RNA sequence: CAAGACGGACCAGAGCGAAAGCAUUUGCCAAGAAUGUUUUCAUUAAUCAAGAACGAAAGUCGGAGGUUCGAAGACGAUACCGUCGUAGUUCCGACCAUAAACGAUGCCGACCGGCGAUGCGGCGGCGUUAUUCCCAUGACCCGCCGGGCAGCUUCCGGGAAACCAAAGUCUUUGGGUUCCGGGGGGAGUAUGGUUGCAAAGCUGAAACUUAAAGGAAUUGACGGAAGGGCACCACCAGG
């Protein structure tokens, strides 16, 4: 849709990233 | 430097009595400062006014001129002058697989309103037909358009002004060229596409209170 | 398919071909006997007639030419020969 | 000041805007169309012939008149729609829409719209050549 | 109350019948308007009652119609419904240069392009919709958009090829 | 109110005309295709040089008119673009006779596929309509015949292929007849002749040089371009 490119066009991608970084006894 | 509106005052205009509504609305006019009058820039004024707005339960693309030229003390009095469709109609009706037939007479009324009618028929499908497009030869549409000349001269030159709106409020020519070209080639939305008014004889204003009440 | 008997056209089909194309050619046309109403008088006119056919006595029209066949009066009575 | 109606009853007048292919005009007339009103254009809300036929000077012109009738009195108004026509263009671009839904987010009722542009029934030659176009 | 009316044509009855759910739909549930269609007079009549607020939504969904009348799809429509300054511009393919017969035939190919790829590129860069009619060109977008597409379609019937186009008009798109 | 122009939409798988071309109504004028034909003549026919008729647009002479557009030209911006605008564009009367004037495809004839659309004429036929029409006739519907215009398709054969219902019926080569070509440059040049006021138009070489010039399709590659992804041996905020 034509609102939909619009609107995620002026907008931010957000969420999906992952970084691997980086007792008893 | 200064507001000239403030000066300026408020007329009424009203429709003849051949219309249901008949308060058409007002007219804002210049008051008399001596050099010239009010009655003289409003004698000339010209109103586009949809029948819808004349009638009540008829029709909204059917557009009348009706031209202004009286005072009568915050009253202006208004007569006809001309007649036609709007643009959106006369666009959606123009289809393609048809043929259109167009024809126009110079004809005087019984009172010296000499006018010119336009009118345009189309051809029509009918209800069984397979076939894509429904064409007239050029002898049928000579035809048509004769037929056409004869009944719109024959109800417009033996009638008055009163009796000819009244026919153009609902049409009354368009059906009747409809109904009589029906054995020449089947037509589809005949109307009088447009009225003109190519002559207006000598001012009587009795004829005026007689199309008022 | 590919196997049809030329010397032995079938009736309708020969019929509907054109007349020129036939196996032998043979015209559409045909003579007619015509009786006025007004008269009792027999007239042998040709089908596709060109020429306004009258009456002998009654000078009655008796077939119009047209395109095709003649348009014959409504009125007259017909019978197509041999 | 104003016309002596009541309050169930509205004035008509009609308001003729005209799209140019650089700017846009808002005129608005009383039924007859010979005494004016009001007519604002691109070049009178922004100065910057950027912005002439922009849909944002066609907005604050619809604005500017349709409180300018409010104050007159004017309440109600035909609408009737232009395009430059004649050998141009015949159809009513995005400033004429952006003043028609200016002046009705105003709150004055809309009345009539009619598109009254000049198409001809045939007309004399293009501007342009048999190459020249827009660009 | 308000009233609007639409003309539909002959060749857009169809897809109003098909579509007609997800027409009506979005004008009577978040805008509360009345709609219905008048077989008779083929129009669509779209009316207020007493369950609308926010009057200039009718104007906006009048426009919303109007653009599945001129050909665009209900998504874009419904895009009309949503966005605010969004606009729909038309103008003939005669209006820029004059061609005849098999020249405009040629100019349309070019403007839709093979698989009608070009078209989707301009579209998919400009963030616009482009019908095209017979002869006439629609563009729906916001105005500077608008001035973008209009600007590429008008240089694929200036003669330019449309390889050519395509380049400029992805690079254009970076202001 | 006026002046000239143009006849939009309808307007097409269309129609007409030898081609160029032709779209407002009405009247007049003389032609014509196709169809119908149990008319007439009786081989009168096909192809053709010179010449003749018309021949888009532009252009050259005499007038009329100049609405729009617009070569040249004058400005303003940056060859493109905008403002003004000459000749021209329009009409009449003489010229010039060239186009990608295309199907890049002499003309006449015979044989050879499918489907279902269209234009005109003719033929046969139930029905619905002309406010149930009171018979014919128009308008649709069904089928057929004849030439037309034009789609999609085809193990008809053909082709280098694109493709072609002719560009097929061709090494299994002969239906009749005209024009024209013989590797690429030199060269449409020089010269000779002809025509045209003129511009130019028709015809038109060789010496010498050269191994290519060219056609049809399809994708190998292809510096690059547009999207993502991961990374403190990359960045942000820092130490």
């Amino acid at each position: 849709p034509l609102a939909d490119q619009i609107l995620a066009g002026n907008a931010v991608r957000a969420g999906v990233r992952e970084k691997r970084r980086g007792e008893e006894y | 430097v200064v507001d000239p509106f403030s000066k300026k005052d408020w007329y009424d205009v009203k429709a003849p009595a051949m219309f249901n509504i008949r308060n058409i609305g007002k007219t804002l006019v210049t008051r008399t400062q001596g050099t010239k009058i009010a009655s003289d820039g409003l004698k000339g004024r010209v109103f586009e006014v949809s029948l819808a707005d004349l009638q009540n339960d008829e029709v909204a693309f059917r557009k009348f001129k009706l031209i202004t030229e009286d005072v009568q003390g915050k009253n202006c009095l208004t007569n006809f002058h001309g007649m036609d469709l709007t643009r959106d109609k006369m666009c959606s009706m123009v289809k393609k697989w048809q043929t259109m037939i167009e024809a126009h007479v110079d004809v005087k009324t019984t009172d010296g309103y000499l006018l010119r009618l336009f009118c345009v028929g189309f051809t029509k499908k009918r209800n069984n037909q397979i076939r894509k497009t429904s064409y007239a030869q050029h002898q049928q549409v000579r035809q048509i358009r004769k037929k056409m000349m004869e009944i719109m001269t024959r109800e417009v030159q033996t009638n008055d002004l009163k009796e000819v709106v009244n026919k153009l409020i609902p049409d009354s020519i368009g059906k009747d060229i409809e109904k009589a070209c029906q054995s020449i080639y089947p037509l589809h939305d005949v109307f009088v596409r447009k009225v003109k008014m190519l002559k207006k004889p000598k001012f009587e204003l009795g004829k005026l209170m007689e199309l008022h009440g | 398919p590919l196997a049809k008997d030329l010397l032995h056209p079938s009736p309708e089909e020969e019929k509907r071909k054109h007349k020129k194309k036939r196996l032998v050619q043979s015209p559409n046309s045909y003579f007619m006997d015509v009786k006025c109403p007004g008269c009792y008088k027999i007239t042998t006119v040709f089908s596709h007639a060109q020429t306004v056919v009258l009456c002998v006595g009654c000078s009655t029209v008796l077939c119009q030419p047209t395109g095709g066949k003649a348009r014959l009066t409504e009125g007259c009575s017909f019978r197509r020969k041999q | 000041l104003g016309p002596q109606v009541a309050e169930g009853e509205n004035v008509f007048g009609v308001c003729h805007i005209f799209a140019s292919f650089n700017d846009t005009f808002v005129h608005v007339t009383d039924l007859s169309g010979k005494e004016t009103i009001c007519r604002v254009t691109g070049g009178m809300k922004v100065k910057a012939d950027r912005d002439e036929s922009s849909p944002y000077a066609a907005m604050l012109a619809a604005q500017d008149v349709a409180q300018r009738c409010k104050e007159l009195g004017i309440t109600a108004l035909h609408i009737k729609l232009r395009a430059t026509g004649g050998n141009r263009t015949k159809t009513p671009g995005p400033g004429a829409q952006s003043a028609l839904r200016a002046l009705a987010r105003s709150g004055m009722k809309i009345g009539r719209i009619e598109d009254v542009t000049p198409i001809p029934s045939d007309s004399t030659r293009r501007k342009g050549g048999r190459r020249g176009r827009r660009l | 109350e308000e009233t609007r009316k639409i003309p539909v044509p002959a060749n857009r009855y169809t897809p109003l019948k098909e579509n007609w759910m997800k027409i009506f739909t979005p004008i009577v549930e978040h805008l509360g308007l009345q709609i219905r269609f008048n077989l008779k007079s083929r129009n669509v009549e779209i009316r207020t009652c007493k369950e609308t607020k926010d009057v200039s939504a009718l104007t906006k969904a009048a426009d919303f119609v109007k653009a599945f009348i001129l050909g665009f799809q209900v998504e874009d429509a419904l895009a009309l419904i949503r966005l605010d300054d969004l606009f729909l511009e038309s103008f003939e393919i005669t209006d820029v240069k004059p061609l005849k017969g098999d020249h405009l035939s040629r100019a349309i190919g070019r403007i839709a392009g093979k698989g009608g790829k070009t078209k989707f590129t301009i579209e998919n860069v400009t963030r616009t919709r482009i019908v095209l009619a017979d002869v006439k060109v629609h563009i729906l977008g916001s105005f500077q958009n608008i001035k973008m597409a209009r600007t590429a379609i008008c240089n694929l019937i200036l003669g330019n090829p449309p390889s050519k186009v395509y380049g400029n008009i992805r690079a254009v798109a970076s202001r």
